[PDB]
């Protein structure tokens, strides 16, 4: 996917 | 919280020619936070079918939006953009000037 | 020339008005190609570019699921940030992020980006090494500690050096008739008397892509930086951009001023004068 999995800050 | 006031530009998509169809743009940039109210006016009246771009922001985190609608400039008609934001005491009105 | 792919995500709380809105918009250079908005009636990865429509339903579905999960992650993040800054549940706050890659003419990685801002201030950023973090304050040091324990930077590095560069190269090829075409500015100078003693010269650049451009006025060869009014580069709504630069000139001295335009679309830099 071009989107990246994000991480909770 | 830091807040940044919008810069406002009002202009046409293509150079303006009386009686020829065009798009009227109101570009709001440099503002924070992102809630903003934008109206396009024709002789002081709010125009109804106005579209806008998807909210995005520049590298320095300030937001921008383009509001646009089709129009036909004429010698008579006056156009403008009215903007409100948390940073403004009252709505700001910037008139369309075909030389800016 | 060089190219970038970047996502710009905004999550904003609105207490009393539902959960925080999440919008994510992806660009190649100055061309938007995808949007996801959690407030859209049926949230989906939505094409903003005809060359993306070419990707199959599995691409759409995969990204759609990443955006939906990202919406929940950004809400997690906003709840944690409110607590890191001892803020009350009454106020609206905004978390922004930008991530993606830049590549050169050969398609090789120039550099990766992953960074965040809270309430308009930088909060944490992955360093250019793609291995360590720069935290703005003691709250972002808590996120840095959590992300160091969980080896987040490695996952980000792998995305930026792999997935991001591979997709950018693929988008550039599928979109080559537009993404790889620089449109030069159409330029002209206009003159507007102010008084008997002065007039404005305005140097216009219209119809150009990408948005990066340099417009300057020189008087007798000297840059008039301080005395030039430069408007923010603005979109026309048909993919191209516009900009002008104006200087106030003493009457009769117009020919001493020259407008200089540099743009990647032009075969060579332009020097223009009034008439």
């Amino acid at each position: 996917a071009a989107a990246k999995k994000k991480y909770c800050l | 919280m830091i807040q940044r006031t919008p810069k406002i530009q009002v202009y046409s998509r293509h150079p303006a020619e009386n009686g020829k169809s065009n798009f009227l743009n109101c570009y709001v940039s440099g503002f924070h936070p992102s809630d903003i109210e934008v109206d396009l006016l024709k002789n002081g009246e709010r125009i109804e079918k106005v579209e806008h771009s998807d909210l995005s922001f520049s590298k320095d985190w300030s937001f921008y939006l383009l509001y646009y609608t089709e129009f036909t400039p004429t010698e008579k008609d006056e156009y403008a953009c009215r903007v409100n934001h948390v940073t403004l005491s009252q709505p700001k009105i910037v008139k369309w000037d075909r030389d800016m | 020339g060089s190219h970038s792919m970047r996502y710009f995500d905004t999550a904003m709380s609105r207490p009393g008005r539902g959960e925080p809105r999440f919008i994510s918009v992806g660009y190649v250079d100055d061309t938007q190609f995808v949007r996801f908005d959690s407030d859209a009636a049926s949230p989906r990865e939505e094409p903003r570019a005809p060359w993306i429509e070419q990707e199959g339903p599995e691409y759409w579905d995969r990204n759609t699921q990443i955006f939906k999960t990202n919406t929940q992650t950004d809400r997690c993040s906003l709840r944690n940030l409110r607590g890191y800054y001892n803020q009350s549940e009454a106020g609206s706050h905004t978390l922004q992020s930008m991530y993606g890659c830049d590549v050169g003419p050969d398609g090789r990685l120039l550099r990766g980006h992953n960074q965040y801002a809270y309430d308009g201030k930088d909060y944490i950023a992955l360093n250019e090494d793609l291995r360590s973090w720069t935290a703005a304050d003691t709250a972002a040091q808590i996120t840095q500690r959590k992300w160091e324990a969980a080896r987040v930077a490695e996952q980000d590095r792998a995305y930026l050096e792999g997935t991001c560069v591979e997709w950018l190269r693929r988008y550039l090829e599928n979109g080559k008739d537009t993404l790889e075409r620089a449109d030069p500015p159409k330029t002209h100078v206009t003159h507007h008397p102010i008084s008997d003693h002065e007039a404005t010269l305005r140097c216009w650049a219209l119809g150009f892509y990408p948005a990066e451009i340099t417009l300057t006025w020189q008087r007798d060869g000297e840059d008039q930086t301080q005395d030039t009014e430069l408007v923010e580069t603005r979109p026309a709504g048909d993919r191209t951009f516009q900009k002008w630069a104006a200087v106030v000139v003493p009457s009769g001295e117009e020919q001493r001023y020259t407008c200089h335009v540099q743009h990647e679309g032009l075969p060579k830099p332009l020097t223009l004068r009034w008439e």
